[PDB]
């Protein structure tokens, strides 16, 4: 009724879809980004690429939009959908690995003024540093940029809208977790070109990782290692009757040893963790490494070890006598007085190594744990 | 020209046909569309989820009333091509097996007869789910049931009539097409009070199983049999190798614990029966068993496992009385025993090794029955 | 100022899918350059890799140099994709896959005609790395892209700098490096035969890469390896009886240890490139290691054996000992080790030619191409 | 003819495609929505997501649709596709953890005053969770909330069947699981004006009896071998060396067992339970064989004139026998009698333990299938 | 001018793409097919899967192309959008494993006459047999048949152009080498129906492959194994004294190449061979162990060897005279002599069996080479 059909239909006739807003040669069009991450469904910090939720809020205003009483007059706010709507080519600057999923024909809602909100319930693939450096104890900021990706501050431009924490939808089934995250505004200007260029949202992403889960496993072998390598001093001292009975064992335990590096690093390459942490293993195992070596070389330092009727008797009590000096000289070859040596030479050792891996290992715990 | 222009722009296919209406001359019985099935191969199949992928010619046949021509169109050439949107084509569905959307056997280049009858055959990539069930393993190994047709019409808009499956079975494939069934039909069900759609029921009866696991992993098992049979046997001919005999077993050991390994690995990949896993693991276990009882059996037993005169009597004394020490190992050792031992083991590979291929036949009596 | 009928006016002739060509016999002026942001698959093995591409686009047609209304207005445009001629871009010895955001994006047109563009690509494509790109000295990779569409004698394309770069955005997290990027504006003219030249872009990148992780990992195992050896070498000497055997152990736990390594690192070049320089080493100087450790056992193979009344009695019996001597005297002329001995400096002055010979060669495979 | 080109035409002409079946803001059009579930096919039972197939039947009434003699009194039914309908753009707000297949643009079923009928079959990537808890025989339930993704229940309500219908009516005869229940209820969490989506709940039970069988014969089969190297030394002390060849041999055993097991939870996890106490029974086994290992290595040692000659004769052997009946006497069997029933104690109390946790574990949380 | 309007409005009204230049009842379309292969960047021998890139270069003509001093005078050749043509839908009859990339929106050529070619540069995943049979070094012609899809001879015909090789632009970075590669035509009739069906291009691909990376690493641990068996027979003569020693490596030897078959299943099944080749080994193996198996058990084959003060001197003296025929015993079953048949039996044996190993080896290769 109240011009109905010329109401509806004026509108479409005048009006060009693509046309951009724009308001004389100034503000540019104001346009402002807010990115709520709902909750993210996957990540892979090797590759550093995930999968998040994020609802996002795009404003701007389109004084053509503004209505008398036969539009806004109908209804106040109304729903209008897309298509007709210039929509900012946004994208992550370093990021972006992926489409925006479901931005696509989605609604939009006009005021009886004319303020436009565009909230298509988003879902990507992202793309942020995590660099060696993100599974530390010590983490990394995840540095991550958002805004206009083809017009400029004299086209248009995107500006932020709130902090909030990314912790606030942080997934409880990632390997990682949240120390905190901040994001602030900037306008990018180049030396290269005298001119005003797009503006920009900068998430950081400030978390620590590892589940606890492979922290017990591995260190646990390793005291168990200890033991075996502790037998590896005590057996021998104590009895040196089976020295190739722990050859055996040294061959069952590197190997033991290796088979977890093809495990682990392929945890390395799993997930990315600062390569100091290697250096840990590194001198650690390898000790294992030199000590043994040195421990069973030692184990195996030594030598062998690892009338006339009474002269017949002394000439034969003579034989038994020599050869008497023979069994004490191989004895005299594999001593027990230094392997005790050994025993505490090293065992403090180990307690100081071990002390001193538990050292860098408790010391940036009580930078991390902080 | 043969009133040519005009004609088509009487069929105006799009304009003057009604390509979204389906000439069914109206509200009656049906319009008599017929589906033909023939595969055109077999790229993959997954026993153990009951998963197909296959390509399908789509031979389909209805009769366009609307399509019939006149001299500039019939006559003028008594067949022509159409589209997809300029020819009704049947929304054929993979009854049971379209869990996985047709490919390139959708709205492709149909075939125009002249008087109105036409033509829509094209190639179908498609993923299936037949019925293999835990039961698609026996030898008879099922009969992997498949339903065509046009999935939006009913008996009503709709009726679709009635080739070997291993007309373009796969030769790569780890399985044996024995029989390939075609029969069509049509119905309607307990919730509808009407009958409808009318389908391509194709059951495809198939076989499967390597002659090739057969012989690597047989082959292991006489001769790792060998060693625990040959362990026996070795336990007379110098049993002393005791340490050596020992080592052998973690070595026999640890062969036959991943050996059992790399058996789920192929097994999940293939729904394996409950029958047969266990002759492997049940007389892999029966060596695992002995090992333990070459264990014992190998290290079982407590043992085995007038002055001058006075003098000299001391050495015969310590003579004679370590000759019982000696001797109370001999005791142990069980000789006379030996035989019987290596007797018994013998007897019992043959009770349990024939009782397995004799099952493998008792088995093997009955498929061939 | 007739902005409504100016742009009414040329729409109204405006055409499309043709060039702005003045006439046919000089073709236009394309320009482009392409800035590198993200290398994402390093796959040299198959010499092929991604990349996120700027693909800096610009040409001429004042097909709509504008008046007041549009020109003076502002003296910048952003048209839609599918408004002006397009470079179909593709790298013919690279791109093996259509660009990703490549096309279909806002163009822009200043005011007297002139067009810029710049979508990003993500992309596969082929440089070299054939059986080279691993030593020391790079393989320049040679991509070399343009329009796949029309040639050069109505397309022309520009270039800048062939001189300055790829690591300009060179990833951080790649397992190689760069050192150079060279690019050269030119025609069409290859081995194939082809006339009619179509001007293309020629992208040098000469990268280097092996910063070795796996190094250690293989430097400390074998030392302590060689060690190992060393042990089944000197080790004997030091070592009772009970120890022929015991070097055996060592063999067998050695090289299940070997080829599990043989195992491990092959998979590693074939999922990468591959080259056989530094493989020959390894395998060989492996081989050798191999091959005294097993001439070891065959050394400690070598050797024989070593792997009244009163009187007439009295008589004998003193024969058992010394018929029996003459058997441990068997014992001696056979275990007198100088073989044994010697083997351990054997193998130690082989081990260091080996290992001189290897490391000092990896000193010259570093430093020729240094 | 009645009308016929007449309606048929006004219908056309005054038809709106892109219009909801409603008048304003109201009560709205109550959509029907019903899934006859086909089956389904993966349960990716880790990451808690679910790729299953059913029938989208929806179905509300277009009297904007109703005809009159010859479509509505002529034919009461005809297909005509959809297209032409508000779409429930459903997502699932745990699930739909992907697109629709066979889900939206097919025909539907038109009945004669209005009613709308439309039955697609789809394939659907949803999420549910199932959390690292469908294994535990008491197992869990689950949310499933479907509804659409840019629409918020104001101009439209939604409506369900059956609440008891079943998951289990078109449960895959493929699971290596089971089902007990699926109740449905209808939802409009108040955090969202927009009245949405239905919770779905799946009270799981995922019972696939295979490997632990064989798993079983280890933690068995291994004590016959540890039984055995606890048997073994009061059966042949000598085990004395052989007894660490057992263990070296039993630790990679159950490390490679600790290979399969991370790798194969690797894409069905849940609660550690058989994980958890066979961890103990395995540091069970472990320990009782290490120190059983100590038990073995607690042993410093085992790990006239005439007449004159005889008498130097009758203290030679009779003096050092006692000294080897000294070691009788340090290495007499007490304690592996003792401790091999400690033994008896430990690996039976520890055994039917777990064989009891075991036990209560499939029968005591059996019941909560609700 | 010239007709300006007139000649482009009139050529688009009366024009046609749907249609194809049927020439009256007779020849079909004369199309005219090619290959124009210059690269081949992907393909796996295993699933015998080709991913190259060929100009498909068509040649074919359409008399209403033909023109006067209006179009053929404007500019002799002209080049037409490809939109204008009928495209045949091309495929590889038992390829076609992809679509045929980069053949859309590309550019035809048109001349005065009429005549036409377009050459797309199009890249595309193939299918063709390599079968166990692919890599020998007698080669395997893959059969790659090419022609129209859905029309058939009556409507539409193609034929070879030319004999160009497959080399010509084969890969030098190929695991494989050519011999040789033909084309011909032919049409099929079948049998089943009366009818005069489509045409195709048969291309015959022939050449042998197989790097000889695996072929070094399954000979080495052969002779090495064969060293070590080697060892097996010596050891007995130089150290029999190391029987079990010979055991312990026989437990080596037989994990280390059942460990051997293990690589050859997962590399064999991971790149494709004709199974006569591995039962090469098979027996040549079982051989070592067949050898083994007789030898080592032969090796343990042996019983064991696997006044009245004179009175006493007389029970003395006998108590080790009873003895020392004892000791003769054991010995008297060592003979050392058995020893070296069996090394010599089988050196001969597996340096004949080797030769024979060698033999068929060489033998096929010497059918190979050629």
């Amino acid at each position: 009724s109240e011009h109905e059909t010329r109401l509806v239909a004026n509108l479409l006739e005048n009006y060009n879809k693509v046309i951009r807003p724009v308001e004389h040669h100034t503000h540019f069009v104001d346009i402002t980004v807010g990115l709520q991450l709902i909750q993210l469904i996957n990540v892979d910090e090797v590759n550093q690429i995930v999968e998040t939720n994020v609802r996002l809020r795009q404003q701007w205003i389109d004084v053509r939009l503004r209505w008398n009483p036969a539009d806004y007059g109908g209804i106040k706010k109304i729903r209008l959908p897309s298509d007709d709507v210039w929509l900012p080519d946004l994208v992550l600057y370093n990021n972006a690995d992926g489409d925006f999923a479901i931005v696509h024909m989605t609604k939009l809602l006009l005021d009886y003024t004319g303020k436009i909100m565009w909230t298509p319930p988003a879902i990507f693939k992202s793309y942020c540093e995590i660099i060696v450096t993100h599974f530390p104890f010590d983490q990394q900021n995840c540095t991550m940029k958002l805004g206009i990706w083809t017009y400029d501050g004299t086209k248009v431009s995107i500006s932020p809208e709130s902090d909030r924490p990314d912790l606030s939808t942080f997934m409880e089934s990632g390997e990682w977790v949240m120390k905190d995250y901040r994001g602030w505004k900037h306008w990018v200007y180049y030396t290269c070109c005298p001119d005003t260029p797009y503006l920009d949202i900068t998430y950081h992403f400030i978390m620590q990782r590892i589940p606890l889960y492979f922290v017990v496993n591995v260190i646990i072998p390793c005291l168990l290692f200890s033991f075996l390598t502790v037998l590896v001093f005590y057996l021998p001292t104590d009895s040196g009757e089976k020295m190739t009975l722990s050859i055996s064992v040294l061959l069952s335990l590197t190997v033991f040893l290796l088979v977890i590096v093809e495990l682990i690093p392929s945890t390395s390459s799993a997930v990315p963790l600062i390569g100091k942490y290697m250096l840990f293993t590194m001198i650690f195992v390898i000790s294992s490494i030199i000590v043994t070596v040195v421990v069973i070389n030692t184990h195996h330092r030594s030598p062998s070890t690892h009338s006339a009727i009474e002269g017949v008797k002394y000439i034969a009590e003579h034989m038994k006598s020599d050869e008497e000096s023979s069994n004490a000289a191989e004895e005299w070859k594999y001593v027990a007085m230094v392997i005790d040596h050994i025993l505490l030479c090293v065992f403090m050792l180990i307690c100081i190594i071990g002390t001193v891996s538990v050292f860098a290992g408790r010391l940036i715990e009580l930078s991390q744990e902080g | 020209v043969n009133e040519e222009e005009r004609l088509i722009n009487d069929l105006l296919i799009v304009n003057k046909y009604n390509k979204h209406v389906r000439p069914v001359k109206h509200n009656n019985e049906v319009v008599n569309i017929a589906l033909s099935l023939t595969l055109s191969n077999l790229i993959s199949l997954k026993e153990t989820d009951e998963t197909l992928t296959t390509n399908v010619w789509m031979d389909h046949a209805w009769y366009d009333h609307r399509l019939t021509w006149n001299a500039s169109e019939y006559s003028d050439i008594s067949i022509l091509r159409l589209r997809p949107e300029l020819i009704w084509i049947p929304d054929i569905v993979l009854q049971n097996n379209n869990d996985g959307q047709y490919n390139v056997a959708y709205f492709c280049n149909v075939l125009v007869r002249p008087n109105g009858y036409v033509t829509w055959l094209p190639p179908a990539i498609f993923r299936s789910s037949c019925p293999i069930n835990v039961l698609y393993f026996p030898f008879d190994w099922q009969n992997c049931s498949l339903k065509f047709t046009a999935l939006n019409y009913n008996a009503n808009e709709i009726s679709m009539d009635l080739i070997i499956d291993p007309e373009a079975f796969t030769e790569n494939g780890e399985w044996e097409i024995i029989h390939k069934p075609a029969k069509k039909n049509i119905y309607g069900d307990k919730f509808p009070n009407g009958t409808n759609y009318q389908d391509v029921t194709f059951y495809l009866i198939i076989r499967r199983k390597p002659l090739f696991y057969v012989i690597n992993f047989i082959t292991p098992c006489v001769l790792i049999s060998f060693l625990a049979a040959l362990a026996f046997y070795l336990p007379a001919e110098s049993g002393e190798k005791m340490s050596t005999a020992i080592c052998v077993l973690l070595a026999q050991a640890v062969f036959l614990l991943l050996t059992s390994q790399r058996l789920p690995e192929t097994a999940l990949a293939v729904p394996l029966i409950g029958k047969y896993l266990m002759f492997i693991m049940s007389l892999v276990t029966g060596v695992v068993v002995n090992c333990g009882i070459v264990l014992n059996f190998h290290f079982r037993t407590p043992s085995t496992h007038s002055g001058i005169d006075s003098t000299n009597y001391i050495v015969k004394q310590i003579k004679e009385k370590n000759a019982y020490d000696e001797e109370v190992g001999n005791w142990n050792l069980v000789g006379q025993t030996i035989d019987r031992l290596s007797m018994f083991i013998i007897t019992p590979v043959m009770v349990l090794g024939t009782i397995f291929i004799f099952v493998m036949g008792n088995f093997n009596r009955p498929p061939a029955k | 100022n007739e902005e409504g009928r100016l742009i009414e006016k040329l729409l109204g002739d405006y055409d499309k899918r043709i060039k702005p060509a003045k006439t046919l016999d000089h073709v236009i002026d394309v320009t482009l350059k392409l800035t590198l942001t993200n290398l994402i698959s390093l796959n040299e093995k198959e010499e092929a890799l991604t990349t996120n591409v700027w693909i800096e686009i610009q040409w001429n047609d004042y097909r709509l140099s504008w008046n007041t209304s549009e020109y003076e207005g502002i003296d910048l445009v952003r048209i839609p994709s599918e408004l002006l001629w397009l470079p179909d871009v593709v790298l013919e010895n690279n791109v093996d896959g259509q660009f990703e955001v490549a096309y279909y994006a806002n163009v822009l047109v200043y005011n007297d005609g002139s067009m810029y563009w710049l979508p990003p690509a993500i992309y596969r494509s082929t440089c070299p790395i054939a059986v080279t790109y691993f030593p020391f000295d790079w393989q320049n990779c040679s991509l070399v892209f343009r329009s796949q569409t029309y040639n050069a004698h109505e397309v022309n394309l520009q270039l800048s700098a062939e001189e300055g770069i790829d690591p300009e955005d060179f990833t951080e997290n790649g397992e190689w490096t760069i050192r150079h990027r060279p690019a050269k504006k030119n025609y069409n003219w290859q081995l194939t035969k082809d006339d009619i030249d179509f001007q293309e872009i020629i992208f040098f990148l000469i990268i280097q890469r092996k910063p070795l992780f796996y190094i250690i990992n293989i430097i400390a195992p074998c030392v302590l390896i060689s060690s190992l050896v060393v042990l089944v070498y000197f080790l004997p000497a030091q070592a009772g009886g009970q120890k022929c055997t015991l070097s055996i152990s060592v063999l067998l736990a050695q090289t299940i240890f070997l080829f599990l390594i043989a195992q491990k690192v092959p998979e590693t070049s074939l999922n990468v490139p591959l080259i056989g320089k530094y493989l020959i080493f390894v395998m060989f100087v492996s081989l050798v290691i191999v091959t005294n450790c097993v001439i070891v056992l065959n050394v400690s193979l070598r050797t024989p054996n070593t792997h009244s009344c009163v009187e007439a009695c009295n008589f004998i019996a003193k024969s058992t000992k010394e018929q029996n001597d003459s058997g441990s005297e068997n014992e001696n002329w056979v275990l007198i080790g100088k073989v044994i001995d010697k083997a351990c400096f054997w193998i130690a002055l082989l081990l260091f030619s080996l290992g001189t010979l290897a490391i000092f060669l990896t000193g010259h495979l570093n430093q020729v191409p240094e | 003819s009645v009308m016929e080109d007449t309606l048929l035409s006004v219908l056309f002409e005054n038809y709106n495609p892109k219009v909801r079946p409603s008048q304003t803001v109201g009560d709205k059009v109550t959509v029907r929505v019903g899934l006859t579930l086909t089956s389904l096919l993966i349960l990716n039972e880790k990451n808690e997501e679910m790729t299953t197939s059913v029938f989208l039947n929806l179905a509300w009434t277009d009297y904007r649709l109703q005809w009159d003699p010859a479509a509505y009194e002529g034919i009461k039914d005809l297909s005509i596709p959809s297209d032409d309908v508000w779409q429930p753009d459903i997502v699932l707000m745990n699930n739909n953890d992907g697109s629709f297949e066979i889900t939206l643009h097919v025909n539907v079923l038109v009945q004669h005053t209005g009613a709308v009928s439309w039955h697609p079959s789809a394939i659907y990537r949803s999420s549910c969770t199932i959390k690292v808890m469908y294994f535990p025989f008491d197992w869990q339930n689950c949310t499933m909330v479907f509804k659409s993704y840019t629409y918020d229940t104001s101009e439209v309500i939604l409506q369900h069947a059956l609440d008891a219908m079943i998951n289990q009516d078109a449960f895959t005869e493929n699971g290596q699981w089971s089902i007990e229940h699926k109740p449905s209820r209808k939802n409009w969490r108040s955090d969202d004006p927009s009245y949405e989506d239905v919770t779905f709940y799946l009270i799981i039970q995922r019972k696939p009896l295979f490997y632990i069988v064989y798993t079983i014969v280890p933690c068995i089969l291994i004590s016959i071998l540890a039984i055995l190297v606890f048997y073994l030394p009061p059966d042949a002390g000598e085990k004395m060396s052989l007894s660490i060849s057992a263990l070296l041999a039993l630790t990679v055993f159950l490390l490679l067992l600790a290979d399969k097991v991370p790798e194969t939870s690797l894409s069905v996890p849940i609660i550690i339970s058989y994980l958890m106490f066979i961890m103990i029974l395995v540091a069970f086994s472990v320990i009782l064989s290490v120190v059983v290992l100590n038990l073995h290595h607690r042993s410093p040692n085992t790990h006239e004139a005439v007449e004159a000659i005889k008498y130097i004769a009758e203290q030679l052997e009779s003096a050092s026998e006692f000294d080897d009946l000294k070691k009788d006497w340090q290495y007499v069997a007490m304690v592996a009698d003792r401790l091999f029933l400690y033994i008896f104690i430990t690996m039976c109390s520890i055994g039917t333990f777990s064989i009891f946790l075991d036990a209560s574990h499939n029968v005591p949380p059996d019941n909560p299938f609700a």
